[PDB]
């Protein structure tokens, strides 16, 4: 019949934690599901988790008097019966607000065959070839992250000095226009006696003001040289991380899939830290 | 040389010294103007001030001429001379407030955002209702504000404390230094433990033969409130250790004359200041347009496509499916695509958001399209005035929190990255021909009053109400709860469960809950603190979880639960909410709260996501605190000196040996400006101790990892010998200290439960405090040695710790240095197990003076997260079994295991409270407390899926596996 034992249910996982079911129903299409043993451990509860639109729904499978189901009238034989009944029927039978059908089961033989090197002799060597690089994406990613967070600390300082020079340079120019107000009628037009004090008084005072107002503008224009050289390099190190972060996500799916295929399912070793 | 800018178009080059004040630079300035041309149009020195730019690029003017040259923080040495403008003292106060909070007050005026500007003018009646309360009945009311009673919430005593009082009698030493030539007449009394502080003094004057106040000798704590003397944390903690309480009678007027009358004045901005459709009338889906990304930073030859993933959330949970956009190429990121959502407009909840992002599709590997986010950003859908956003909008995008792999960041902060060199993203929302509001609470309690017998299964309600907040919840139970919602008002501790069952994307569920929370009976404030984490974002829930704090939380507990009440301000969405009107009305009536209120906010102003709502909140405290702002300024300048001095060691002197560095340190500290800021100020670790004259012979550079800094002060009190007589502190620059600040707060809450049960287990939760970004203060404990030091001296053997502890005390007291090594070697094992601590060895274990067994260095607790079993080393067993050869069957430690069992259980009947403190800390930004996936190990060590008798058997198996485990 279609009533088999849940020991061979490919969608059946059994004894795993709530925090590993969450990253198996993460960003997946609706009607994705699996069944595992309850956490309260009554030996035969088998909770069900359903992914209906973002959220992970969680459904109970009661086990009174050798019968199965969701409601009080438990009227099914096995979970392989109850799970196959809803892989082609709608869950709106039980819940009018849960019109979903158990479409995509989360298998486990799907990724156990993706592994290669059937003999264990190549498993330890196809393993050490994938832990030298994941332990290199560790260093290669933090060598180019402090250099990122550091340069972000420098741009915020240089960008503040420019608000310093844009204030200073405006404090000098506000005097050249108020200097000219006085210098035209109070001390030179009234002093028309052919004296040379104006060449020493205003001609030697107005010159040092103009040798300062431009003297500061030559350092604001100079400060922005390294700010532009630095804001450009801040994007070059922000682009190098993006070409490294996704490849740093794949090597964490290849080591763990080689630390489980034979490294633990083939043996329960405390020998983990020499065959890596 | 300084260049001055005169008021008549002149310029003078004046030679200066780096200690001159503004007068000696100004009154001498106008005497130099004689030898320059237009000297007769100038005026006298009066009616003129300076103005200049500082390190913060501010146009500050100097009304305070008593300041000196180096104290100004100029950018280049120039000046200007004008006449004054504005209010005179207001310009002086706004410079104080800006030095405390670390940023100019003028910055908060160039913010055009109308949300930032109605907080500032309406918060000022919380800063005013306090000041009309700290000064109602003076000088007495002003007294309790500055030195508030340090009492315990529970009047009555445990049973292991009432035993040490023979017939309820205490022996206290009432010093009386009233001789005009400062001579001391100590007394001694035998009085009860339930005596008010106005009867301890009412009878110490008939011994001698009124109008006085008591005080703790050595650290100026005061007994001003009419409580039972045994309820203060000084009296109550002497009866435990069997020591003698040393008081000192004083006169009131000697206290009231150090309370300078301060005032509060409304700031400058105090006086600077139709046809609506409800949301329940619109009929449409929710559609949002995506125009273009201004620019993104991804390589060309690596990434293929990019898209913008979006979602509509209500506090961590999606209200509908997630929508994507098409995969445009890297070079031309423009979409112009309307996206449509399967949510109905009147079915949007008041606290809904929009969480979007920009991901990249590498692919090219079978069907393995590996997605990876590039940026993120959240935005509210409603407004602080109850108004749905309807228009166009830009949004700069934050960086992805590195360590996070999810494609959206629902937990982040809703706002725009104030940096401008960031990937921008234009949006556009849909216009509905007018403003669309949210319904008021009188048109919502009719939609529910319109859409509207015991039982036998009351046991399943109780069985769920008493469950873990991190425990499972099934679809069958959520419908069981919501159906029986009109009977959950008899089991009020179930409300955090009845809210995860309601569905927030349907406005008949929500409209019926509001009429249910409006009459809910109040909860204990130990339970109404779960309703403030990142899972209960509604504004009627969070306004219920704050009327329960404000009448059932005491200042004792608030002081203990303040590191988490400052983290749930980052979980808020608006600025003028009800949690901030509560934590501000408290910091303005208790300088003990306000001291740590300040330093917790100030410690994280360097983080750009929170740096604008804290700064607005500091500025409102610093403006109504009063006289205490002067002490905070003197504390900030002290740490500023220390941060600078340590940088030179970390950058310039970071390559030669310690010979040159310890001489450079005494060379730098002996300097007459460093020496004047580092003396005469209160302590950041404790506002009741007050530092004093530094000791250059005592201060030294330490040879630890980062090479921190040892510092020794001196108690300037006149009876500092009775209490301790030195303050020692570590200063660290380069190590984050929030991992430990929380580790030491659990240890301090564990020990407080044990003490009330009747179990006299003794921890030592010493002080710790982070002041800024990777910089903090580490308190030092006096007369204590690490196990490594005590054993390396005695040269392998396993009786060294017993020989040492036997030498250091012997005779009639040897039965107390073994009773105390056991009452504290148990507590620090039923605590380093429940919290999965496994980083323990000799160098971080310390036995104090009489065998107290002290744990230290809770910093590398993580960095590897099978499990962490237990320790119970062999040489700690010999000290428990009194040095006997065979310790495994000794009779003395069978009451040892009996007191570890009573401890493990009492921390298990209070496992919810420990769960509701790691969850209030998830959006803190700490890199190892992010999601509930990290607070999972609490349930595997407390055995929360098992039952009680099965839990105890789990721990007895754990001890025996390590009692002889290697
Ligand atoms: C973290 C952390 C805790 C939790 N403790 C652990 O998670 N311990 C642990 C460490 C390593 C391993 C394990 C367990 C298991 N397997 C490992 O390798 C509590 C809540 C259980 O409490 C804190 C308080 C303040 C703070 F800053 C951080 C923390």
């Amino acid at each position: 019949n279609n009533n088999m034992s849940l020991q061979d249910a490919e969608w059946y996982w059994g004894d795993i934690s709530r925090e590993e079911v969450n990253e198996k129903l993460r960003d997946t299409a609706d009607g994705t599901f699996l069944v595992r043993d309850a956490s309260t451990k009554m030996h035969g509860d088998y909770t069900l988790t359903l992914r209906k639109g973002g959220n992970n729904k969680l459904i109970k499978i009661f086990h009174r008097d050798g019968k199965y189901g969701f409601s009080d009238p438990l009227t099914f034989s096995s979970v392989v019966e109850l799970i196959n009944h809803y892989r082609n029927e709608s869950l709106a039978q039980y819940n009018p607000k849960l019109d979903v059908k158990l479409l995509y089961p989360v298998s486990k033989y799907q990724q156990d065959q993706v592994v290669k090197e059937d003999n264990i002799e190549a498993v330890g060597k196809k393993l050490h070839e994938y832990n030298t690089q994941f332990q290199e994406k560790s260093r290669e990613y933090d060598r180019l992250y402090e250099e990122y967070t550091r340069t972000s600390q420098e741009i915020q300082m240089k960008r503040t000095a420019i608000e310093a020079f844009n204030e200073t340079i405006k404090i000098f120019e506000e005097q050249c226009q108020t200097q000219e107000r006085y210098s035209k009628e109070y001390i030179e037009k009234f002093k028309r006696e052919g004296n040379e004090k104006e060449i020493q008084r205003i001609m030697h005072n107005y010159d040092k003001l103009k040798s300062r107002i431009s003297e500061i503008i030559d350092s604001r224009r100079r400060l922005e040289e390294d700010l532009k050289k630095q804001a450009a390099e801040y994007r070059e190190i922000d682009k190098r991380m993006n070409s490294i972060k996704p490849d740093l996500i794949q090597l964490r799916k290849t080591r763990d899939q080689y630390l489980m295929w034979l490294t633990q399912k083939g043996v329960r070793q405390k020998k983990l830290n020499e065959w890596l | 040389l300084v260049e001055c800018l005169l008021p008549n178009g002149m310029i003078v080059t004046l030679e200066c010294l780096r200690e001159a004040t503004l007068i000696t630079i100004k009154h001498e300035l106008f005497k130099e103007a004689r030898k320059y041309p237009l000297h007769q149009l100038l005026q006298d020195e009066s009616s003129y001030i300076f103005v200049s730019v500082t390190q913060e690029a501010e146009r500050e003017e100097f009304f305070d001429e008593t300041r000196r040259l180096c104290d100004l923080r100029l950018f280049q040495p120039f000046l200007k001379v004008i006449e004054p403008v504005g209010n005179r003292e207001e310009k002086i106060l706004n410079r104080e407030i800006g030095f405390a909070i670390g940023m100019p007050v003028c910055e908060f005026d160039m913010v055009k955002d109308p949300e930032v500007q109605d907080f500032r003018r309406n918060i000022l009646n919380v800063c005013k209702e306090a000041v009309d309360l700290r000064d109602l009945n003076s000088p007495h009311s002003r007294a309790m504000y500055v030195y508030p009673p340090n009492v315990e919430s529970s009047p009555e005593l445990p049973k292991h404390i009432y035993n040490k009082l023979d017939k309820g009698q205490i022996i206290v030493v009432i010093w009386v230094i009233v001789s005009p030539n400062n001579d001391k007449q100590k007394y001694t009394l035998k009085i009860n433990h339930d005596c008010v502080p106005e009867q301890v003094i009412a009878e110490a004057i008939r011994k001698k033969t009124g109008k006085y106040i008591l005080k703790v000798c050595g650290c100026d704590e005061y007994f001003l409130e009419k409580y039972p003397l045994s309820q203060y944390k000084y009296i109550r903690s002497c009866i435990m250790l069997g020591r003698m309480p040393n008081l000192m009678l004083m006169a009131k007027e000697s206290l009231y004359s150090q309370l300078p009358m301060d005032c509060f004045t409304m700031p400058s901005y105090s006086r600077r200041i139709t046809s609506t459709k409800s949301l329940w009338v619109i009929n449409s889906a929710l559609r949002i347009k995506i125009l273009c990304a201004t620019y993104v930073n991804v390589n060309i030859r690596d990434i293929d496509k990019i898209y913008v993933r979006t979602g509509i959330y209500h506090g961590g949970e999606p209200l509908c499916d997630n929508v994507n956009t098409q995969r445009v190429p890297c070079s031309n990121p423009r979409w112009n695509e309307w996206l449509n959502y399967d949510i109905y407009i009147p079915d949007l909840p008041r606290a809904a958001r929009l969480c979007l992002s920009i991901c990249s599709v590498k692919g090219r590997k079978g069907a393995k399209e590996e997605h990876c986010p590039l940026a993120w950003g959240n935005i509210n859908l409603f407004d602080y005035t109850d108004t749905l956003v309807s228009g166009k909008m830009a949004l700069n995008l934050w960086p992805v929190p590195h360590g996070l792999e999810d494609l959206l960041n629902p937990i982040g902060v809703t706002g725009s990255n104030p940096n401008k060199e960031t990937p921008c993203l234009e949006l556009e929302f849909d216009w509905f021909s007018s403003v669309v509001k949210f319904p008021d609470m009188s048109v919502i309690e009719e939609h529910a009053n319109w859409s509207v017998l015991r039982e036998n299964d009351k046991e399943q309600l109780k069985a769920i109400s008493t469950r873990d907040p991190l425990s499972e919840i099934t679809e069958q139970e959520k419908d069981f709860l919501w159906s029986h919602r009109h009977y959950c008002v008899t089991i009020p501790e179930i409300l955090p469960k009845l809210l995860l069952s309601v569905k927030w994307n349907s406005r008949d569920e929500v409209a019926q809950m509001y009429c249910l929370v409006k009459d809910w009976p109040p909860i204990k404030p130990e339970q109404a603190m779960e309703l403030l984490d990142c899972n209960y974002p509604d504004p009627m829930v969070r306004g219920f979880a704050v009327r329960c704090l404000e009448k059932y939380l005491t200042d004792d507990k608030l002081s203990q639960y303040l590191i988490q009440l400052v983290q749930v301000l980052k979980y808020e969405q608006y600025l003028d909410n009800l949690l901030v009107r509560f934590l501000l009305k408290k910091a303005l009536t208790n300088q003990r709260i306000g001291h740590f209120f300040f330093w917790h906010l100030k410690s994280e102003m360097h983080n750009k996501t929170v740096s604008q709502r804290f700064g607005l909140l500091l500025e409102s405290y610093c403006r109504a605190c009063g006289m205490y702002l002067k002490h905070l300024n003197r504390q900030v300048e002290a740490m500023e000196k220390l941060i600078n001095l340590t940088d030179i060691l970390k950058q310039e002197k970071k390559d030669e040996t310690q010979k040159v560095q310890m001489k450079f340190l005494v060379e730098q500290m002996r300097r007459p400006d460093f020496m004047d800021a580092l003396q005469g100020f209160l302590s950041p670790l404790n506002p009741a101790h007050q530092l004093g004259n530094l000791r250059l012979e005592e201060c030294r550079i330490m040879s630890s990892a980062k090479r921190p800094l040892w510092l020794n002060w001196e108690n300037p009190d006149i009876m500092s010998e009775l209490l301790f007589q030195n303050n020692e502190i570590i200063f660290k620059n380069g190590d984050d200290l929030r991992q430990d600040m929380l580790t030491l707060q659990i240890i301090r809450i564990m020990e407080n439960i044990w003490q009330n049960q009747g179990l006299d287990l003794r921890m030592l939760p010493y002080g710790c405090l982070s002041i800024g970004d990777c910089v903090g203060l580490i308190e030092v404990v006096r007369n204590s040695h690490t196990i490594m030091q005590i054993q390396c001296k005695g040269g392998f053997n396993s009786h060294t710790l017993h020989q040492w502890l036997k030498d250091k005390n012997k005779g009639e007291i040897y039965d107390a240095a073994i009773d105390l090594f056991t009452r504290s070697c148990a507590g620090y094992c039923v605590a380093t197990f429940i919290l999965g601590i496994g980083d323990r060895h000799n160098s971080n274990i310390m036995v104090k003076d009489d065998g107290q067994l002290f744990h230290i260095d809770f910093g590398h607790f993580l960095d590897h997260k099978e499990r962490v079993p237990f320790v119970l080393t062999q040489d700690f067993l010999i000290v428990i079994s009194k040095g006997a050869q065979e310790c495994t069957k000794t009779r003395e430690f069978e009451r040892f295991q009996e007191m570890c069992y009573k401890a493990y259980l009492a921390i298990r009947q209070h496992a919810n409270l420990f769960i509701n403190l790691f969850s209030m800390m998830l959006g803190s930004g700490m890199p190892e407390l992010q999601s509930f996936d990290d607070i999972a190990y609490i349930r595997k060590t407390l055995a929360l899926d098992k039952t009680e008798q099965e839990a105890l058997e789990y721990f007895m198996k754990q001890m025996n596996d390590a009692r002889h485990g290697g």
